[PDB]
C-alpha cells in the first residue's frame, strides 16, 4: 500500500547476493530509465564481444538496438521505456545523481525521493496529495524549496 | 404545525423539535432537517410536503420557524420587496406623505404579494422590481 | 457482482483480475461463464419507511414519557 | 514501481548440455527465461544487470533425470506495483466499464466507478474517451493514477487505480 | 456447470469416445490409435465382494448393542436411548410395516421377493390423506 508497506521482498532491509545488508534499492523511473538502456549496452557491446570469436528517435532507435540484441519477444519492455520517456523528464545524468544528492542528504526513504523523482510535482500539498506518506514526515518548505529547484531543474527537451 | 412540519416528520413538535423546518425561499414549506437536508444534498428537488411537487432548493433556504406561513410569505415577500423598492424615493427631501404613500404603496406590493389575488397586478410588480432593479443598478 | 450460474458472488476488482484483454465482460474462474452485477439499496428505501412508521407509532408513547419525565412518577 | 534486487534461481541442467559451454547456456537459459517475465513476488523482472559476475557457483545431481542443477544467484531489475501511489499513465484502450492506462509494462484499467462524478463516457467519441467539465481522458492522455487493488499472482500481476483524489485527472 | 468430464481421445479427437478398457492392467488405450489415456484402474470388482435404501431412501442410522468390556447400565442406556431417536421419523410407521410385513410374509413362508415388492409398494404411497388411515393393515394387506 501507499501507506510504505511493501512487502518483505521491498523491506529496508535486504541482503546482498553475498549475504550482506543494504537499505533498498529504488530508483525513479528516469534514472531507472538510464541504467537499462547502458546497462543492456554493456549487453550488446558484450553480445558484440563474445561475437568477435529530440529524444524519443533517439529512444525507440535503441529501442530497436537493444530489441536485436535481445530476443524480440521483449516489446513489453520497449513499453516501458516508452511509458518513461513519456513520463521521465529526467537527462543529464549527474543532475538525476546530484537530484539524489539533495534527495538523500535528508534521510528520506528512497521509494518516496524515487518517487518524488518519479512526479512532476509543484507544491506541498500536491506532492502530499499525490504522495500522502510525504504529508508529516518533514517539513513541506523542504519539499517546498525542493520542488522548485525540481521544477526548474525540470530539463525540457 | 404540531401535525404538519415535514412530508417525513409532519408531527415533529414532540419529537424534540429542534431540528429545523426550513422554507426555500421557494418552497414556503415545513420541511424536517431529515427531507430538507436529503434535498438540497441531492439538489434542487421537490419537497414532498403533502404531495408537493415544488422543488426544495439545493441550500438556498432560509429561515421561517413556524411564523403563520400567510405571514412567512407576507414576510419573505415583503422584504425582497421593500429591497428591490429600497429607498426609492422616502427620504430624497423629507417629505412624509409621499414617501408614506410610496411607503403605502411598497407593502401594498408585498400585500399583494402575500396575497397574489388574481394574479396579474402581481405580475405587474415584478416589473416594477425589474424597472427598480434597473434603477438601482444605473 | 454473482455469477448466476454457479451462484457464487463476485465484484468489481476480483473479476477484473480476470477480465481478459479479448474481452469486454468478465468471465467466472469457476464454470468459465460472464458474471452479472448485484445489490439493491431498495432495502435502505424500506428500512427508511420503518423507521418513518415506528417514528409514527412511537410519537404518542414518547409524548407521554417525557410528559411522564416531568415529575419522574 | 522500479526497484533493484537479487534474486536466486535453481536451474536445471539435463545431462546432454554438459557440452563445457554449458555455462553459456546457463547464462542463455538465465537470460532467455528472465528478462520481460514476471512474478507475483517481485513482479516484472524488467532487465538483469552484472552478465560478467554471474554467480554459477556449485551443482547438485538430482538421483533421477541424472540432471545436474544449479543456483544462480543474479541481480537484475524488477517491476513490483503496491496500492494507493499515484503514477502517471498513458491510457491504451477504453471499454465501457472504464478504460485501460498504459502503465509502462502493465496495462491498469480504471473502473467508472473508480472515476469521480464529473468525468462520464460519451461513447460517441473516437476513439471512444472520457469528457469531463474541464479535460477529456483519451486514450493516448496521459493520466495521474494512484493504485487501489494491484492483484499480483505468482508470475501474474493486475492492477487498479483511480483519479478521485486530487492532482489526478488527466494530465 | 454440471461439473463432468468427457473422456476423449487429444491424438484422436476422431469421434465420440471409441476406446477399450484394459483391468486387469489398469488403463485405458486409444483402441483406434494406440495411446494409453488413464492409469491405476482402480479395483471396481473386489470392492463389492465384501458384503432399506429403495425403500428407506437416504437416511441413515445403525443397529448396536452390549459389548463384552461393559456393564448392564450402558447395555440399558443405549436400550432406551436408541428407542428415543425413532420418533423424529415417521419411519417408525415406515420401519415397522417393514417388520410387520417381515414377520408377516416370513409367517406364511412368503419367499424374499414377495416381501420386497410388498415393501416397495408401501414406500410407493405410505400415504395420502386418500387412504387417510385406512386401518394401517387393509393397506398392508
Ligand atoms: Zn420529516
Ligand atoms: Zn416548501
Ligand atoms: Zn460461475
Ligand atoms: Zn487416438
Amino acid at each position: 500500500a501507499a501507506t510504505l508497506q511493501l512487502g518483505q521482498e521491498f523491506q529496508l532491509k535486504q541482503i546482498n547476493h553475498q549475504g550482506e545488508e543494504e537499505e533498498l534499492i529504488a530508483l525513479n523511473l528516469s534514472e531507472a530509465r538510464l541504467v537499462i538502456k547502458e546497462a543492456l549496452v554493456e549487453r550488446r557491446r558484450a553480445f558484440k564481444r563474445s561475437q568477435k570469436k529530440t529524444r524519443e528517435k533517439e529512444l525507440e532507435s535503441i529501442d530497436v538496438l537493444l530489441e536485436q540484441t535481445t530476443g524480440g519477444n521483449n516489446k513489453d519492455l520497449k513499453n516501458t521505456m516508452q511509458y518513461l520517456t513519456n513520463f521521465s523528464r529526467f537527462r543529464d545524468q549527474e543532475t538525476v545523481g546530484a537530484v539524489i544528492q539533495l534527495l538523500k542528504s535528508t534521510g528520506l526513504h528512497p521509494f518516496e525521493v524515487a518517487q518524488l523523482g518519479s512526479l512532476a510535482c509543484d507544491t506541498a500539498d500536491e506532492a502530499k496529495t499525490l504522495i500522502p506518506s510525504l504529508n508529516n514526515k518533514i517539513s513541506d518548505d523542504e519539499l517546498e524549496r525542493i520542488l522548485k529547484e525540481l521544477s526548474n531543474l525540470e530539463t525540457l527537451y | 404545525e404540531n401535525k404538519d412540519m415535514c412530508p417525513i416528520c409532519k408531527t415533529d413538535r414532540y419529537l424534540s423539535p429542534d431540528v429545523k423546518f426550513l422554507v426555500n425561499p421557494e418552497c414556503y414549506h415545513r420541511i424536517c432537517e431529515s427531507c430538507v437536508d436529503r434535498i438540497f444534498s441531492l439538489g434542487p428537488a421537490q419537497c414532498p410536503y403533502k404531495g408537493c411537487d415544488k422543488i426544495l432548493r439545493k441550500n438556498k433556504f432560509k429561515t421561517q420557524i413556524f411564523d403563520d406561513v400567510e405571514v412567512e410569505k407576507e414576510v419573505d415577500i415583503r422584504k425582497r420587496v421593500f429591497n428591490v423598492f429600497n429607498k426609492t424615493i422616502d427620504d430624497f427631501n423629507g417629505d412624509l406623505v409621499e414617501y408614506n404613500k410610496y411607503l403605502e404603496e411598497v407593502e401594498d406590493i408585498i400585500y399583494k404579494l402575500d396575497h397574489g389575488i388574481d394574479v396579474a397586478k402581481t405580475e405587474e410588480k415584478l416589473r416594477t422590481y425589474e424597472e427598480l432593479n434597473k434603477q438601482l443598478i444605473m | 457482482y454473482m455469477c448466476p450460474i454457479c451462484l457464487t458472488k463476485y465484484t468489481q476488482l476480483e473479476a477484473v483480475q480476470l477480465l481478459n484483454f479479448d474481452r469486454t465482460e468478465f468471465l467466472c474462474s469457476l464454470c468459465d461463464e460472464p458474471l452479472v452485477e448485484d445489490d439493491s439499496g431498495k432495502k435502505n428505501k424500506e428500512k427508511q419507511d420503518k423507521l418513518n412508521r415506528l417514528m409514527d407509532q412511537i410519537q404518542p408513547i414518547i409524548d407521554s414519557l417525557k410528559k411522564i419525565d416531568d415529575s419522574r412518577i | 514501481m522500479f526497484f533493484i534486487k537479487d534474486l536466486s534461481l535453481n536451474i536445471t541442467l539435463h545431462p546432454s548440455f554438459f557440452g563445457p559451454r554449458m555455462k553459456q547456456y546457463l547464462k542463455t537459459k538465465l537470460l532467455e527465461e528472465v528478462e520481460g517475465s514476471c512474478t507475483g513476488k517481485f513482479g516484472y523482472i524488467l532487465c538483469v544487470l552484472d552478465y560478467d559476475n554471474i554467480d554459477i557457483q556449485r551443482g547438485r545431481i538430482l538421483p533421477t533425470d541424472g540432471s545436474a542443477e544449479f543456483n544462480v544467484k543474479y541481480r537484475a531489475v524488477v517491476f513490483k506495483p503496491f496500492k494507493g501511489e499515484v503514477v502517471d499513465g498513458t491510457v491504451v484502450s477504453c471499454s465501457q466499464h472504464g478504460f485501460e492506462v498504459q502503465v509502462g509494462p502493465m496495462k491498469v484499467f480504471v473502473t467508472k466507478h473508480l472515476m469521480p462524478q464529473d468525468l462520464t463516457f460519451n461513447a460517441g467519441s473516437n476513439p471512444p474517451s472520457y469528457q469531463s467539465s474541464e479535460d477529456v481522458i483519451t486514450i493516448k492522455s496521459r493520466i495521474r493514477v494512484k493504485i487501489e487493488g494491484c492483484i499480483s499472482q505468482v508470475s501474474s500481476i493486475h492492477a487498479i487505480g483511480s483519479i478521485k483524489e486530487d492532482y489526478l485527472g488527466a494530465i | 456447470p454440471n461439473l463432468n468430464i468427457v473422456l476423449t481421445c487429444p491424438e484422436c479427437k476422431v469421434y465420440p469416445p471409441k476406446i477399450v478398457e484394459r483391468f486387469s492392467e489398469g488403463d485405458v488405450v486409444c483402441a483406434l490409435c494406440g495411446l494409453v489415456l488413464s492409469d491405476k484402474l482402480v479395483d471396481t470388482r473386489s470392492e463389492w465382494r465384501t458384503f432399506n435404501p429403495l425403500l428407506d431412501g437416504n437416511n441413515l442410522s445403525t443397529r448396536i448393542g452390549k459389548g463384552e468390556t461393559t456393564d448392564m447400565r450402558f447395555t440399558k442406556e443405549l436400550n432406551k436411548a436408541q428407542g428415543k431417536n425413532v420418533m423424529d421419523k415417521k419411519d417408525n410407521e415406515v420401519q415397522a410395516a417393514f417388520a410387520k410385513i417381515t414377520m408377516l410374509c416370513d409367517a406364511a413362508e412368503l419367499p424374499k421377493i414377495v416381501k420386497d415388492c410388498a415393501k416397495e409398494a408401501y414406500k410407493l404411497c405410505h400415504d395420502e390423506k386418500t387412504l387417510k388411515g385406512k386401518s394401517m393393515e387393509s393397506i398392508m394387506a
